[PDB]
C-alpha cells in the first residue's frame, strides 16, 4: 500500500516533473526499447525510428495516465478502470514488461531530478509505479 | 542449463512414451486458458471464447503439434539449444513479434501437462530434469531477439 | 480477483486433495528444491533431502495455510494477516519464489488428480495461488 | 554476454568517470532502502533503521565500495563474467545464502544511481550497454548456485 509519506513523495516528484511528463514518458519508452529489446515486440506497428513522433505521442499518453494516477492516488483502481480494461482485453502486454517500463521511468526521473531523487523518494516512486502496474494487470484473468 | 547423464537418460526415457502431437495441443491449449492474454497471438484460430472452445480448437491442436515437434527435435541437441533454436528465435522476433516471456510460460504449462499425463511417474527428479530442459529451450528461443 | 467459478473450482480440487494436503505440500516443496535450487537459500538450517521431517513438517504448515485460505477465500488478506506479517518482517522471501512454489503445487496436483485437474480448474488454482502469494508479499515495504 | 565493440568502449569510458565511494555507497544503500527486506543479509552492519541511517552507515558505504570493486573486475573481463565471478558465486550460495534474484535488484539500483549522478550523460544507448553489464554480472554471480 502507498503510505501518506509515499503519496507526498510521489506528488512532490511528479509535480516537479510538471509539463516535462510527456517528454519523460517518451524518453522512458526509448530507454526501454533499447535496454530491453523484447519490449519492441508490442510495437511492430509503430515507427520506431530515432525521435519517432509515434513513440513521442505514446510517451505523452503514458505520462498523462500517470499524471491522472497521481491526481487520484487515493483511488487508482477507479481512476484507471477504463485503462485497465483496455490492457486486459486488447493490449495484453505480459506483466513482466511493466517492471521494465517502471525501471526505465525511474532511470528517466533519476536523470532529470538530481535534487529530488532521494533514496526515500526513489522508494516511493518504485512503489507507486508497481501499484499502477498492479492495477493495469488486475483484470487479465 | 546442463543436465547430468542420469537426467538426460530420464528425459529421453519419459519422452519415448509421450504422444507428442496430443501433448503439444494440450500444452498450447492450457497456455491460452490459464494465461488468456496469450490468445493475442492466435486471433486467426477462431473460437477461443471458453476453456473447451480453446482446448478443442482444431487450429490450436494443429499448432501445438508444430510446437512440440520442434521441442522434440531440441531434445536431441541438449548441448546446443541456442544453435538448435536460432532460426526459430529469429522468426519469433522478426516475423511473429512474440514476447519471449511466453516461452517460459509455455514451458511450465508443458511441465504441468507431463505431470498430468504421467502421474506418479513424473517424479520430482524427472521434473527437475524437464525444468532444466524447458528453461534451456525458452532461453534459446529468446536468444536471437534484438 | 477470483470469480465464482474459480472459487467453486478451488474448493472442489482442494477438497479432493483432502487428507493428502500435507503430503502434497511436502511434495511441492521437494519438487521446488530440486527444480529451482535457488529456493534452497531460504532453508540453510533444513535437511532438504528426500524424506526430511523438516520438509514434511513445513509442507504441512504450508498446506494448512492454504486450507485456511480456501476456508476464507473471500477474506484472504485478513485470514492470512499474521502469516503475511511473518513473511514481510522475518522470512522475507523474494516474490519470484512464490511463483516457483505455486508452479510446483500445480505440478503436484496434476500428478495426483487426473480427472480433477482440468484446464479450467488449473486456471482457477493458478489464480488462487497467485492471490495467496500476493497477500503474503503485500507488507514487504 | 553480447556487448558490441562500441558498447564495450562506452561502458569503459563511463566507468572511468565513476566515483566508487559515492556510487557504491549509494547503490548498496538504495538497495536496502528501496527493497528493505534485503536488510536481512546485513544485520551485522548495525543501524539500518531509516534511509539516512542506511546511507550514512560506514559499513554500508565500505561494503558498497567493495561490491563495486568486484564489478570493476567484471568490466575488465567482459568476455568471461562467469569465470570472473565463480569464486564469489560459490561464496554467495554456500556461505551467504543469498537468493540470486537480489542480484537483479542491485543491478537495477546501480543503473538508477548511474543515471542520478550522470544525468543527461547517461544516455539511452549508454543505459542499454549497462543493462547488458548488470544482467551479465547477475547471471555470472548466479551461475555456481546448486
Ligand atoms: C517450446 C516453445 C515453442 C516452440 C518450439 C515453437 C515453435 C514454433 C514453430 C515450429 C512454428 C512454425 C514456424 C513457421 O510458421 O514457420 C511456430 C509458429 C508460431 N508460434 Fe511458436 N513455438 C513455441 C512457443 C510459442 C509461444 C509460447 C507462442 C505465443 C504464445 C508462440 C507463437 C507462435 C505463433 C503466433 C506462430 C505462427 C502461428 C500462425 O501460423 O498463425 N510460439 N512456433
Ligand atoms: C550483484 C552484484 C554483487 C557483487 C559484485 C557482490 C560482491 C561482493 C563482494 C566482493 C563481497 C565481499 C566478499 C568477501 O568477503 O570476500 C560480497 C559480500 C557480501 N555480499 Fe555480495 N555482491 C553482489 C550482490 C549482492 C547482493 C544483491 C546481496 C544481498 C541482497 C549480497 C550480499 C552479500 C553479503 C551479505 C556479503 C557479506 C557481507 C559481510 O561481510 O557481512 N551481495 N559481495
Ligand atoms: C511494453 C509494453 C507496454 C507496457 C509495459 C505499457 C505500460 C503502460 C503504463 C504503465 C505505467 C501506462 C500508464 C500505460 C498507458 C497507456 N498505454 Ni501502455 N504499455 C505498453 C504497451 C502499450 C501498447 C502496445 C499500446 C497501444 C499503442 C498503440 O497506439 O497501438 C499501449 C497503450 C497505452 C495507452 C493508450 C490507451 C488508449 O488507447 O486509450 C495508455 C494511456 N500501451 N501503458
Ligand atoms: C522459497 C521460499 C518460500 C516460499 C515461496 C514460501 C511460500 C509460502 C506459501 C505460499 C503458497 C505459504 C502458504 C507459506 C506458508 C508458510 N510458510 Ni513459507 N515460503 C517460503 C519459505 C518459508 C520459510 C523459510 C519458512 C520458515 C521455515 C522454518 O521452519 O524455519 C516458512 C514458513 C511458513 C509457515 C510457518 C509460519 C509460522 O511459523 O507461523 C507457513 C504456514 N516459509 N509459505
Amino acid at each position: 500500500v502507498l503510505s501518506p509519506a509515499d503519496k507526498t513523495n510521489v506528488k512532490a516528484a511528479w509535480g516537479k516533473v510538471g509539463a516535462h511528463a510527456g517528454e519523460y514518458g517518451a524518453e522512458a519508452l526509448e530507454r526501454m526499447f533499447l535496454s530491453f529489446p523484447t519490449t519492441k515486440t508490442y510495437f511492430p506497428h509503430f515507427d520506431l525510428s530515432h525521435g519517432s513522433a509515434q513513440v513521442k505521442g505514446h510517451g505523452k499518453k503514458v505520462a498523462d495516465a500517470l499524471t491522472n494516477a497521481v491526481a487520484h492516488v487515493d483511488d487508482m483502481p477507479n481512476a484507471l478502470s477504463a485503462l485497465s480494461d483496455l490492457h486486459a482485453h486488447k493490449l495484453r502486454v505480459d506483466p513482466v514488461n511493466f517492471k521494465l517500463l517502471s525501471h526505465c521511468l525511474l532511470v528517466t526521473l533519476a536523470a532529470h531530478l538530481p535534487a529530488e531523487f532521494t533514496p526515500a523518494v526513489h522508494a516511493s516512486l518504485d512503489k507507486f509505479l508497481a501499484s499502477v502496474s498492479t492495477v493495469l494487470t488486475s483484470k487479465y484473468r | 542449463v546442463h543436465l547430468t547423464p542420469e537426467e538426460k537418460s530420464a528425459v529421453t526415457a519419459l519422452w519415448g512414451k509421450v504422444n507428442v502431437d496430443e501433448v503439444g495441443g494440450e500444452a498450447l491449449g492450457r497456455l491460452l486458458v490459464v494465461y488468456p492474454w496469450t490468445q493475442r497471438f492466435f486471433e486467426s484460430f477462431g473460437d477461443l471464447s471458453t476453456p473447451d472452445a480453446v482446448m478443442g480448437n482444431p487450429k490450436v491442436k494443429a499448432h501445438g503439434k508444430k510446437v512440440l515437434g520442434a521441442f522434440s527435435d531440441g531434445l536431441a541437441h541438449l548441448d546446443n539449444l541456442k544453435g538448435t533454436f536460432a532460426t526459430l528465435s529469429e522468426l519469433h522476433c522478426d516475423k511473429l513479434h512474440v514476447d519471449p516471456e511466453n516461452f517460459r510460460l509455455l514451458g511450465n504449462v508443458l511441465v504441468c501437462v507431463l505431470a498430468h499425463h504421467f502421474g506418479k511417474e513424473f517424479t520430482p527428479p524427472v521434473q527437475a530434469a524437464y525444468q532444466k530442459v524447458v528453461a534451456g529451450v525458452a532461453n534459446a528461443l529468446a536468444h536471437k531477439y534484438h
